[PDB]
RNA sequence: AGGACCGAACCGACUAAUGUUGAAAAAUUAGCGGAUGACUUGUGGCUGGGGGUGAAAGGCCAAUCAAACCGGGAGAUAGCU
RNA sequence: GCUCGCCGGAAGACCAAGGGUUCCUGUCCAACGUUAAUCGGGGCAGGGUGAGUCGACCCCUAAGGCGAGGCCGAAAGGCGUAGUCGAUGGGAAACAGGUUAAUAUUCCUGUACUUGGUGUUACUGCGAAGGGGGGACGGAGAAGGCUAUGUUGGCCGGGCGACGGUUGUCCCGGUUUAAGCGUGUAGGCUGGUUUUCCAGGCAAAUCCGGAAAAUCAAGGCUGAGGCGUGAUGACGAGGCACUACGGUGCUGAAGCAACAAAUGCCCUGCUUCCAGGAAAAGCCUCUAAGCAUCAGGUAACAUCAAAUCGUACCCCAAACCGACACAGGUGGUCAGGUAGAGAAUACCAAGGCGCUUGAGAGAACUCGGGUGAAGGAACUAGGCAAAAUGGUGCCGUAACUUCGGGAGAAGGCACGCUGAUAUGUAGGUGAGGUCCCUCGCGGAUGGAGCUGAAAUCAGUCGAAGAUACCAGCUGGCUGCAACUGUUUAUUAAAAACACAGCACUGUGCAAACACGAAAGUGGACGUAUACGGUGUGACGCCUGCCCGGUGCCGGAAGGUUAAU
């Protein structure tokens, strides 16, 4: 359980996805930034 | 011919179970654990010459070893080989 | 015979076929066939060296006799066949000693027709013979460039080469290019012109026809990004550059012959 | 959805197996580092 | 006959709604396009990082791509926090 | 255990890949199981995988890998000849029934087949990393002959029935049988046989190829299925005797015919079309060197051998890939009934499941749905969403057009059930009988029986007959793109990319060009009617002027101009 918890905390450490906050969290930040311009 | 020094090392134990038992008491076949590298000619010759009976035909399967564990330490057992030795009409053992 | 297809279903609207009723409907002659594996345009390094190649139909190679070595033995043309590896058709011929060979089919040549290779051959279309024995001003195909080597000039369909001069050990040849080239006069050549001229009149009609001759699509350079092709980029259509290959060498004019070894043999470049 | 690891034993072995590490200079250096690090299984064989 | 027509398998992914700490790190449901072809699929093989491949989008190259991943130079450098 | 619901071209069954004991039995409930658990794919122990014929190994090869020498390269190393590996392909052979809690084409019963070794006997020219054949192989389409399978009748066994009727044009069930061996059919292909001669198949050849004759008109090859045997056997609905009520033994009737019919088989066929459709071995043949009263070949018989590894279990999934017992992904094989064109769809059979939290209540609100007065886009960025349309036959159908289309334009009418025509027709199939015989798996006649649309007329029911499910909304003007396609895996499917077609330009073959310190390889076993690059992008009418700038091509006089 401890090994699975360390690896499953280590899941989104090297991500790329920009529309999702922290790799996973859905948001509207594309529209927020885009409307700020 | 097969040398007798080879031919003694092949048979290893008689196999006791209920499939073995019904094979003896129903179809003349004695089931026995053999050497892992033992061919069917060696098992046939070794039952011909070590229990002095007449063997009709041998059928050999190989049984895979079970991964057991002690405590939190695993281990596979060990593969062995099982020979279904079908005797002729005149036999005892 | 060229035939416009009737325009049922687009795709057939613009197709022109070149049908030939005298080609053999059936299997080719087997012991002159061999495996011809398709490459994809890719060398022994795996890399695409020639672009736009790949797919298409499976093809078997046909050993065509370009050398024409059986001299003095006559041969009757057994039949004409479709060859997938070429523009022209191939004639299967039967020599008098019982050896069949495929040759390139010249223009007039039908089934049941005598051809004959060698020095003392009659001058009539189909006979391969050395060019010191052919008259000047004769159409001639399947020309050798080195004696004994095999034919390499005028092999593609409807193509001939005219012999214009016999100055010494050399014959001046008007190649189909328009180029005047000197060839050694001991080089064999086959009389007549090679015979499927109407090949150039077909029109293919759709995209998949090109695809089934093994010609993958051609992305044009200006549609790419600048990292890909020198033409690249630009906010709608934007050319602005002198037209080049994908490797920067000027297309549209720039001469790319450098031999210096065979410049002796070129009397006049093409025009 | 079709994930990246679609297993095949024959491609596992032809690709990353022992006879294929030993087949070249750099795979032998791979095996040398795995032995030197001291590793229970060197290649992926079975 | 047909890169033919309608339409299942099969391939896809046009719209909407849900979902958005999901059942799912891209789906479900209802409709939707192709469906004998430039189709689709299984098994194997080949191409490799300023390199591949690209019916071209800077797309794709193991959930990573205006230059992969791993290890090293390496405690780079950081007049900045 | 009885009911109820769900899937049933799957949510059934069998595998491959992948996993690796999850399989089966006994036992335990700590943790794992989104709850409880006596249960479990959990814990512990024991058991379980039986092969000459299935698969692998093996023989042969494709793509491709590796590669003695070799060519090449600062070194590492690249390429590659001989070779050697490499299946996803080619190559010998087994089927039915029974059995275990758990394996079975493997065990048992019955009946078989294949390939090698050895021995005997009879005849005898055998012999290759060599020659020839063969293996040997496309897309589409069309029927014909069959079968699997199903339906109905006959037969056989059982029932006469909780509620009106049910001894009959009644109800329920069964009606199965293989490989192998023998026969040779519906098809399909090909003229056959004998003699002589030859510049071909690196040599040889009796084989192949070729050229002459002569004669006969048939022979040969291949082939589904049927039929006979296998099989007076097995299986068989059910009864009988004991019954650790789990079953265990014994016995066992009929076991036929007609029709329908595949996407399976004849068929690797046939017709056709361009886009012109693997290789090598096994196999059959020919001989060379050699061996020639020997060895070897062929045939019969006998005898021996056929090793090794896999075999459990899941396999559209709770066992594989997805961190999960995850609404996702995952190749092949089998494919019953009724309605239906159908593998759609509805309801069902075989079979398998009810999705590992439940009990209530019946607020707002959210999600998925049903219906809605009058109105009917007034909503809105926009008819988004929903509603509507929807089948078959017949009538009918405009502009425009590349003469194909548009077109399913548009718009209509008919549709159930019953009866008659006709105790079910047209059609399909086709027995007994009869006739002939080159006599049988034959052809001619004949129509019993079975199957069976579709139409008209008459009648009848309902509000409604395409009644459910399933199943086009239509028309008008216009921009872009000719069209089918492709693309931003994961906010963009588009007018963008592609495309056929056009043009310009390079390229004479050791081609230009590309990958490569090089060797080499692709271009291409191609040769200018070809190949590469660039732009434009079907088709129709067309494509005007400018060479001063930048580029390219050509020129060589003069100026300037490096190493030396």
């Amino acid at each position: 359980m401890d090994i699975n918890w360390r690896h499953n905390q280590s899941t989104f450490y090297h991500f790329t996805s920009d529309h999702r906050i922290s790799g996973w969290k859905e948001t509207n930040a594309m529209y927020v930034a885009l409307n700020s311009q | 011919m097969i040398r007798e020094e080879r031919l003694l090392k092949v048979l290893r134990a008689p196999h006791v179970s209920e499939k073995a038992s019904t094979a003896m008491e129903k179809s003349n076949t004695i089931v026995l654990k053999v050497a892992k590298d033992a061919t069917k000619a060696e098992i046939k010759a070794a039952v011909q010459k070590l229990f002095e009976v007449e063997v009709e035909v041998v059928n050999t399967l190989v049984v895979k070893g079970k991964v057991k564990r002690h405590g939190q330490r695993i281990g596979r057992r060990s593969d062995w080989k099982k020979a279904y030795v079908t005797l002729k009409e005149g036999q005892n053992l | 015979a060229v035939v416009k297809c009737k325009p049922t279903s687009p795709g057939r609207r613009h197709v022109v076929k070149v049908v030939n009723p005298e080609l053999h409907k059936g299997k080719p002659f087997a012991p002159l066939l061999e495996k011809n594996s398709k490459s994809g345009g890719r060398n022994n390094n795996g890399r695409i060296t020639t672009r736009h190649i790949g797919g298409g139909h499976k093809q078997a190679y046909r050993i065509v006799d370009f050398k024409r070595n059986k001299d003095g033995i006559p041969a009757v043309v057994e039949r004409l066949e479709y060859d997938p590896n070429r523009s022209a058709n191939i004639a299967l011929v039967l020599y008098k000693d019982g050896e069949r060979r495929y040759i390139l089919a010249p223009k007039g040549l039908k089934a049941g027709d005598q051809i004959q290779s060698g020095v003392d051959a009659a001058i009539k279309p189909g006979n391969t013979l050395p060019m010191r024995n052919i008259p000047v001003g004769s159409t001639v195909h399947n020309v050798e460039m080195k004696p004994g080597k095999g034919g390499q000039l005028a092999r593609s369909a409807g193509t001939y080469v005219q012999i214009v001069a016999r100055d010494g050990a050399y014959v001046t040849l008007r190649l189909r290019s328009g180029e005047m080239r000197k060839v050694e006069a001991d080089c064999r050549a086959t009389l007549g012109e090679v015979g499927n001229a109407e090949h150039m009149l077909r029109v293919l009609g759709k995209a998949g026809a090109a695809r089934w001759r093994g010609v993958r699509p051609t992305v044009r350079g200006t549609a790419m990004n600048p990292v890909d092709h020198p033409h690249g980029g630009g906010e709608g259509r934007n050319f602005g550059k002198h037209p080049v290959t994908p490797w920067g060498v000027q297309t549209k004019g720039k001469k790319t012959r450098s031999n210096k070894r065979t410049d002796k043999f070129i009397v006049r470049r093409r025009s | 959805m079709k994930r990246t690891f679609q297993p095949s034993v024959l491609k596992r072995n032809r690709s990353h197996g022992f006879r294929a590490r030993m087949a070249t200079k750099n795979g032998r250096q791979v095996l040398a580092r795995r032995r030197a690090k001291g590793r229970a299984r060197l290649t992926v064989s079975k």
